[PDB]
């Protein structure tokens, strides 16, 4: 069965590695499993009072700036609600542009995510040294697509590489590793560390083409400089030659998504089919991504190719509209100013007050967004169990062949296995309908290369700009008074995840889902960066 | 086995695009400069140790008998003692000043680092301020939000290979911060004619029309943006869109409104 020790007392992870941002973990273990959980952000910027009395069109430049990990995401939300706000409707090309770009940062940062920042939590790469590469070559061949990088020779390269590294004696990123000397959780045979490890490797490679494609349309990566109000600045993404690159870039990367990402993904799912009865929580919110009609809020929500929704208790069978209004944040577990509880973010109040570390009472930088009360897991995981409740035709075929390949119920996907698999599934979607979109774009620049639209300042006016970043729901939500920033909230998706408790004491969505974590050394708590890093944790996007 | 220098590599007061740009090097491939060329000691977005286990490994590097460079990205937060920039239960100043006293060299990568950046803008709620600052020791600037990895990387290995590189008022190695952006700007003509676009819809703008009337701040900021490109493909005039001066210092505010010259 599953590795547990009869560990009884606290751990605590401070840093949490691998992720964007500062978090710290506490939980309260009791006979080797996680009874109690607190998630910490540990750094305020403060984005939000630094946008009071600015110019509008300023925002997205400072937004942006929440994080650069999703890089581009706070930019496009910024511009959507500033759109919103001044009500100016992108023209066309600006929706598909838009779009477009947000479609190559998912590519960029879920390939990022599973390699770089999730895979050593999976694999162990000192084991791979013991692997032999025809066995692991002949392993390749059944768990993934013919390809020369995962032929014998190849992996030999890789594993003659590692070997040197590793007897070098300077182990860089990988010292004091979880996994050296061996560790109960970790159950990949040698040979499949060798092969991901080989993809590991490829994947460094791999994301500076992702974010290449994605700089043809965003000016560069990161940090993109596209975006105005109103529309697009890029005339030049509109044209023939730029498209193609982008369109030959986005394959390539495609290619590395099917040939290892997606095989790396289902091989490590199939070994530790035990995680799908881990980490599991019940509600799950979205604003959708890919519209069609993104002339307002509502339209973005109704036209979602990834649809918008919200499910409560598991239940997918009942997929509600998102009710905007319905969101608010609470301040009470969190390192803020007394009164703050129960605020819309168009109410939305920024009052910093620390108190101590580990402060029970008031414990994380991050506020505890609810919707109704209730709090909502977002990203991969949220999209993907409402795309399939809706009938998506894409996620229905995806999820389905992930279900078929690993035998498993849809329901063993409320877990931190699906939170896992969901954002490979995503990835592969995103990945099938670039052609489609990139053609789209392609065709209507070539006839008419409107990209942005007339606008005017308002004196006094509100907007809010909703977008489904790699990691989940994303809104700003902006008041204009004096044709200036009145108030600016950012609600992010790391915000719902792993904000603290609620008003009324309940856990968000991280805090839940640790709960029943097995920890099978408490000194190498491996099991805790499963789970937390299945949420792609980003805590400056979180607090910002 | 020869001996691959040391780098500490520390996150503060971040948004992480730093270490995002210095990973999309080509010159060498980031794989090939911590395997062959440096030994990356420390780096918590991609470092497999969490916890107790990382916070080892960096002391383990602090006190390495060959000595380390620093690398840090961030600024740092000073209210109320540095609580609100906290790792391992300890204000990002007081780590920092640590791992600075014995650094032979201190990079700091980003606007954020050298400067302050975005959460040092008005009206600065955690007191954030710059490393060369809050130290008080010199730094070798690699600004920028992000820098371009040409920068940093080429800057990192100067100063393993050659020593330090010459650096201009503001801490900026020369060789890449030498020029201005505008010096180099293939819209630098139409500016010469007076011809800018009055916005970004009008045929001026379709045009490729000098966007200094945009707000463009390429004339007074000092990067290689239109000369090295970013991603080898692209640099934001060539998007159609004005610089936003963000390679000089306290940008936020010298520099705002964005779109506009006043
Ligand atoms: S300089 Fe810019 S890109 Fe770098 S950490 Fe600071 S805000 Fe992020
Ligand atoms: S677009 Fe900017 S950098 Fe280029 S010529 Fe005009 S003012 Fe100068
Ligand atoms: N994706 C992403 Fe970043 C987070 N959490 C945002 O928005
Ligand atoms: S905004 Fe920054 S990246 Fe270059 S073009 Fe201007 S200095
Ligand atoms: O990363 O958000
Ligand atoms: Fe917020
Ligand atoms: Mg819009
Ligand atoms: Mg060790
Ligand atoms: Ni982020």
């Amino acid at each position: 069965p599953t590795p547990q020790s009869t560990f009884t007392g606290p751990i605590v992870v401070d840093p949490i590695t691998r992720i964007e941002g500062h978090l710290r973990i506490m939980v309260e273990v009791e006979n080797g499993k996680v009874k109690d959980a607190w998630s910490s952000s540990q750094l305020f910027r403060g984005l939000e009072i630094i946008l009071k009395g600015r110019d509008p069109r300023d925002a997205q430049h400072f937004t942006q700036r929440a994080c650069g990990v999703c890089t581009y995401v706070h930019a496009l939300a910024s511009s959507r609600c500033v759109d919103d706000a001044v009500k100016v409707s992108i023209p066309a090309n600006a929706r598909m542009m838009r779009n477009l770009v947000m479609a190559s940062q998912y590519l960029h940062d879920h390939l990022v995510h599973f390699y770089h920042l999730h895979a050593l939590d999976w694999v162990d790469v000192t084991a791979a040294l013991k692997a032999d590469p025809n066995k692991a070559a002949k392993l390749a061949a059944s768990i993934a697509p013919a390809r020369p990088g995962n032929s014998a020779k190849a992996l030999k390269a890789v594993q003659d590489k590692l070997k040197a590294f590793v007897e070098s004696g300077q182990l860089g990123i990988f010292t004091n590793a979880y996994f050296l000397g061996g560790h109960k959780a970790y159950y990949l045979p040698p040979e499949v560390n060798l092969i991901a490890t080989a993809h590991y490797l490829e994947a460094l490679h791999m994301q500076v083409k992702a974010a290449s494609a994605m700089a043809i349309l965003g000016g560069k990566n990161p940090h993109t400089q596209f975006t105005v109000v109103g529309g697009c600045s890029n005339y030049q993404g509109l044209t023939k030659d730029p498209l193609a690159n982008y369109l030959a870039l986005s394959k390539e990367v495609c290619q590395f998504v099917n040939e290892c990402y997606i095989p790396d993904l289902l091989a490590v799912a199939g070994f530790y089919k035990d995680w799908g009865g881990i980490g599991g929580t019940s509600n799950y919110l979205a604003f959708g991504e890919f519209a069609t009609d993104d002339s307002s809020p509502s339209k973005h929500l109704a036209t979602s190719q990834f649809p918008s929704g919200v499910i409560t208790g598991r239940d997918l069978g009942k997929v509600d509209n998102v009710d905007l209004g319905a969101i608010y944040e609470d301040v009470k577990y969190s390192w803020y100013a007394p009164g703050g509880d129960g605020k819309h973010p168009y109410d939305g109040v920024t009052d910093p007050k620390y108190t101590k570390l580990d402060d029970k009472d008031h414990y994380s930088w991050m506020k505890a967004p609810r919707y109704k009360g209730k709090a909502m897991e977002v990203g991969p995981l949220a999209r993907t169990f409402i795309a399939y409740a809706k009938g998506q035709p894409d996620f229905k075929k995806v999820v389905d062949m992930v279900l078929g390949k690993l035998s498993v119920p849809a329901t063993a996907l409320h877990s931190t296995l699906g939170r896992t698999a969901a954002r490979g599934i995503e990835t592969a979607i995103v990945c099938a309908n670039m052609e489609k979109w990139i053609k789209e774009m392609a065709d209507s620049g070539a006839k008419d290369n409107t990209l942005c639209a007339k606008w005017e300042m308002p004196e006094e006016s509100k907007g809010v700009g909703l977008a489904d970043a790699p990691r989940g729901a994303l809104s700003h939500w902006i008041r204009i008074k004096g044709k200036k920033i009145d108030n600016f909230q950012l609600v992010v998706p790391a915000t719902w995840n792993l904000g603290p408790r609620g008003a009324q004491g309940d856990k968000s969505p991280v805090e839940e889902a640790l709960i029943g974590t097995p920890i099978a050394d408490p000194k190498r708590p491996v099991e805790i960066l499963r789970t937390v890093h299945a949420f792609d944790p980003c805590i400056a996007c979180g607090v910002h | 086995a020869k001996h691959r220098p040391s780098v500490v590599w520390l996150h503060n007061a971040e948004c992480t695009g730093c270490t995002e740009a210095a990973i999309r090097t080509i010159k060498p491939y980031i794989d090939a400069l911590i395997l062959d060329t440096i030994s990356l000691d420390y780096q918590e977005t991609i470092m497999a140790a969490a916890g107790e286990a990382a916070e080892a490994a960096l002391h383990q590097a602090l006190e390495g008998k060959d000595g380390y460079y620093l690398v840090v990205e961030g600024g740092l937060p000073t209210i109320d003692g540095g609580q609100w920039g906290m790792v391992a239960g300890h204000p990002m100043i007081e780590t920092t000043k640590k791992a600075a006293a014995k650094a032979k060299g201190i990079i700091c990568i980003g606007t954020c680092s050298a400067y302050g950046g975005v959460q040092k803008a008005k009206p600065n709620p955690s007191q954030a301020k710059g490393v060369s600052e809050a130290l008080g020791v010199k730094t070798i600037n690699i600004p920028g939000c992000p820098p371009n990895p040409i920068n940093f990387v080429g800057a990192v290995v100067h100063v393993l290979t050659k020593g330090i590189p010459d650096l201009d008022e503001n801490g900026r190695p020369k060789l890449f911060y030498g020029e201005l952006v505008h010096d180099n700007c293939p819209r630098l003509p139409h500016f010469e004619a007076s011809e800018f676009a009055p916005s970004f819809d009008s045929e001026e703008a379709k045009k490729g029309f000098c966007l200094y009337e945009l707000g463009c701040k390429g004339p007074v900021t000092y990067n290689n943006c239109p000369k090295v490109l970013f991603n080898q493909v692209n640099w934001p005039v060539q998007a159609g869109h004005p610089c936003l001066g963000c390679s000089e210092p306290d940008f936020w505010d010298t520099m705002t409104p964005f779109y506009e010259q006043g």
